[PDB]
C-alpha cells in the first residue's frame, strides 16, 4: 500500500509533487541546461574539463620523467644500425631540449632500444600534445579548434637511413619536400615534410659533422577532447608496447628513481593508471553528444490546456532521464580519473612516483607545454595544480550535483508512470 | 562506505550547533567533503563544501552563518552553525562529492521558540 509508503519515505512523497507539476519539471530541465553549460561550456570550473586536462598532462608528464633515460637507436626499417645518430627536438633529453638516439647494433625491440619508428610515432603524439596544452584546452563543446605544430628532427652518421626518401617520402633528400593530407576526425590534415643537409665544413655547424634535417609542419590537428586524448593514449601505449631499456640518473641528495635500470613498462602500476584515465575521460567525453542530442530548453505542459497527466502527457521523460544520467555521469567520471593518480590514495614506489617526480617540475612556472634543458626527470604538466582545480570545481558544483540527480528522479518517475 | 552524523537537536533561533559526521576512509580521503540537508516538504539541498586542502565554499542561504572544518588525521566533518532561523530547521547530511549513493541517517536540527 502507497499511503504506508509515502510516511517511511518522506522525500519520495515529494518527488511525486514534482513529477506532476509542469513548473517544478521545467525548473528542473532548466536547471539541466545551466549544468550543462557548465561541465561542457566552462574551463576552470568545470570539471569534466579539469579531468580530461589531468589525463592529458598525467601522459605528457610520464614522458617527461622518463624519456631522457629511455634508449632508442638504429635504422628505418626497425632494424640495428652500425654508426646513426638521430636526435629528436623539443624533446626533454638530460640536460638538454633533445634526445638523441645514437644506441648502435642492438636489435630495436622489448628490453632494448626504442626503434626510430616509434619514437616517430611517440614525438609526433608529444609534439601536438604540448603544443595545444601550451595554447590552452577548449571547452568540451568545442570541436572544431585546430593547431598548427612544427618540429625537426636530425640524421648523422654513416649509413644512417632514417632521413631518406623511403623513411620521409621526400623526393630530394636536400631541399626536397612533399605535402600529404590524412584525415584525423571527418577533419582534413596537412603535413608538409621538408628536408635540408648541412655539410660538416659548412659555416655556423657547432657538430663536427655533417647532417640531414627534416621539418614537419602540420596544419588543421584537431585540438578537441576527443582528438587530444587518442594523442595521449598513443603516446603511452607506444611506450609500453615498445616496452624499451631505460637507465636513470640518480641525483645527488634528491628523491630517488626505483628501479634504476629496466624496461619501461615495468612501471606498471604507473601506466595502468594513465590508462585508465585516459579511458574514463574518453568516456567521460563521450557524453557530450548525449546531452547534446538531448536538448532540455523546450518547455513542457498539458495539451488542449488542460491539466498535465504525468501517465500520458511524458515522452519527453526519456530524453531528459538520459541527459541527466549523461550528466552525472560525467562528474563521476571525472572524479574517478582524479582519484586514479591522487597521491592521498596512492601507496609504496607508485606514491614515490607521483610525489617525487610525476607532479613536479624543473624547470626555472614556465607556460604549459614548454621543454627545457631541466624538464627531463620531473613531469613539468601541472600535474598536481590540475588535481587541486579539479577538486576545487567538484567542490563548487554542490548545487549541480544534486539539481541533476533531481532532474533524473523526476525523470525516472515519469518514466515509470508511462506504462 | 559508512557515514554517522550526529550534534542535531532543538535549539533557540541565535543558537549555535556544531555537528560532526565520522566517515570511513574510503570516502574520506583525497576527497572534496561537504554537507547537505533535507527540509519539510524539500528535496535535499546541498549546503557546504570542503576540500582536501581545507577551501570551504557555501550555499548562499547559509553563507556568512555556517563554517565548515575537517580533520584529516581523523576523517572527521564538522560544521559549526550560527545564528540559525527556523528556515534551518532539517535533517543534516554530510557525503563526499560526488555523492557516494549511500546515505547516512543522517541528523536532526530544529530551530524553535
Ligand atoms: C655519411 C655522410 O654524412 N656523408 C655525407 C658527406 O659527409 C662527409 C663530408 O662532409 C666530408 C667532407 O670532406 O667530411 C666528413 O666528415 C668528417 C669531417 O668533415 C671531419 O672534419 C671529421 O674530423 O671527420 C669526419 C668523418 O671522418 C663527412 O662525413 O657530405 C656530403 C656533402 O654534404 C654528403 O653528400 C651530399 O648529401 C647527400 C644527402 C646527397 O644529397 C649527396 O648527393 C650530396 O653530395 C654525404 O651524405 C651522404 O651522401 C652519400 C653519397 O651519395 C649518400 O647520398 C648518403 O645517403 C644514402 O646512403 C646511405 C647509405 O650509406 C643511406 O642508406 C641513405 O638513406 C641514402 O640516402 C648520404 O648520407 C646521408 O645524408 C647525410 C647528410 C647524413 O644525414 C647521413 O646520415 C645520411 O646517411
Amino acid at each position: 500500500n502507497l499511503s504506508k509508503l509515502l510516511t517511511r519515505y518522506s522525500t519520495l512523497n515529494t518527488l511525486i509533487k514534482l513529477s506532476a507539476d509542469p513548473s517544478a519539471i521545467n525548473a528542473a530541465r532548466e536547471n539541466l541546461g545551466a549544468s550543462a553549460k557548465n561541465l561542457i561550456g566552462d574551463t576552470k570550473n568545470s570539471p569534466a574539463y579539469q579531468a580530461v586536462l589531468l589525463a592529458i598532462n598525467a601522459a605528457v608528464g610520464f614522458w617527461n620523467v622518463l624519456g631522457y633515460a629511455t634508449q632508442c637507436g638504429g635504422n628505418a626499417n626497425g632494424q640495428e644500425s652500425t654508426s646513426s645518430t638521430t636526435i629528436f627536438n623539443n624533446e626533454p633529453g638530460y640536460r638538454s631540449t633533445s634526445i638523441t638516439c645514437s644506441l648502435n647494433r642492438y636489435k630495436p625491440g622489448y628490453y632494448g632500444p626504442m626503434s626510430i619508428e616509434n619514437f616517430k610515432k611517440l614525438n609526433e603524439a608529444y609534439q601536438i600534445l604540448q603544443t595545444a596544452l601550451n595554447k590552452g584546452l577548449p571547452a568540451l563543446k568545442e570541436n572544431n579548434g585546430t593547431v598548427s605544430v612544427t618540429y625537426t628532427y636530425t640524421c648523422s652518421g654513416e649509413g644512417n637511413d632514417n632521413c631518406s626518401k623511403k623513411a620521409t617520402g621526400v623526393s630530394d633528400q636536400n631541399g626536397g619536400t612533399k605535402t600529404k593530407t590524412q584525415t584525423i576526425d571527418g577533419k582534413t590534415v596537412t603535413t608538409t615534410i621538408s628536408s635540408k643537409v648541412v655539410d660538416s665544413q659548412a659555416k655556423g655547424n657547432t657538430t663536427r659533422v655533417s647532417y640531414t634535417e627534416i621539418t614537419n609542419k602540420l596544419d588543421g590537428v584537431p585540438d578537441s577532447a576527443q582528438a587530444l586524448l587518442a594523442q595521449a593514449s598513443t603516446l603511452i601505449n607506444t611506450i609500453n608496447t615498445a616496452c624499451p631499456y631505460f637507465s636513470v640518473t640518480n641525483k645527488s641528495g634528491g628523491p630517488q628513481m626505483e628501479p634504476t635500470r629496466g624496461k619501461l613498462c615495468g612501471f606498471t602500476e604507473e601506466i595502468s593508471a594513465i590508462q585508465k584515465m585516459i579511458t574514463d575521460a574518453q568516456e567521460l567525453v563521450n557524453q557530450t553528444s548525449v546531452i547534446n542530442e538531448h536538448e532540455q530548453s523546450t518547455p513542457v505542459g498539458g495539451n488542449n490546456g488542460k491539466p498535465f497527466n504525468p501517465f500520458t502527457d511524458a515522452s519527453f521523460a526519456q530524453g531528459m532521464l538520459a541527459n541527466a544520467s549523461a550528466q552525472a555521469k560525467m562528474l563521476n567520471l571525472a572524479h574517478q580519473v582524479g582519484q586514479t593518480i591522487n597521491p592521498d590514495n596512492l601507496t609504496g614506489t607508485f606514491k614515490n612516483f607521483v610525489t617525487g617526480f610525476l607532479a613536479t617540475c624543473n624547470n626555472k612556472g614556465s607556460p604549459p607545454g614548454t621543454v627545457t634543458t631541466q624538464t627531463f626527470a620531473s613531469g613539468c604538466a601541472y600535474v598536481e595544480q590540475t588535481i587541486t582545480n579539479l577538486n576545487n570545481s567538484i567542490a563548487h558544483f554542490g548545487t549541480q550535483e544534486q539539481q541533476i540527480q533531481q532532474a533524473e528522479n523526476i525523470a525516472d518517475t515519469l518514466v515509470n508512470f508511462g506504462s | 562506505v559508512q557515514l554517522q552524523e550526529s550534534g542535531g537537536g532543538l535549539v533557540q533561533p541565535g543558537g549555535s550547533l556544531r555537528l560532526s559526521c565520522a566517515a570511513s576512509g574510503s570516502i574520506f580521503s583525497g576527497n572534496v567533503m561537504g554537507w547537505y540537508r533535507q527540509a519539510p516538504g524539500k528535496l535535499r539541498e546541498w549546503v557546504a563544501a570542503i576540500t582536501p586542502q581545507g577551501v570551504p565554499n557555501y550555499a548562499d542561504s547559509v553563507k556568512g552563518r555556517f563554517t565548515i572544518s575537517r580533520d584529516n588525521a581523523k576523517n572527521m566533518l564538522y560544521l559549526q552553525m550560527s545564528s540559525l532561523k527556523p528556515e534551518d530547521t532539517a535533517l543534516y547530511y554530510c557525503n563526499r562529492l560526488p555523492n557516494y549513493r549511500s546515505w547516512g541517517q543522517g541528523t536532526q536540527v530544529t530551530v524553535s521558540s
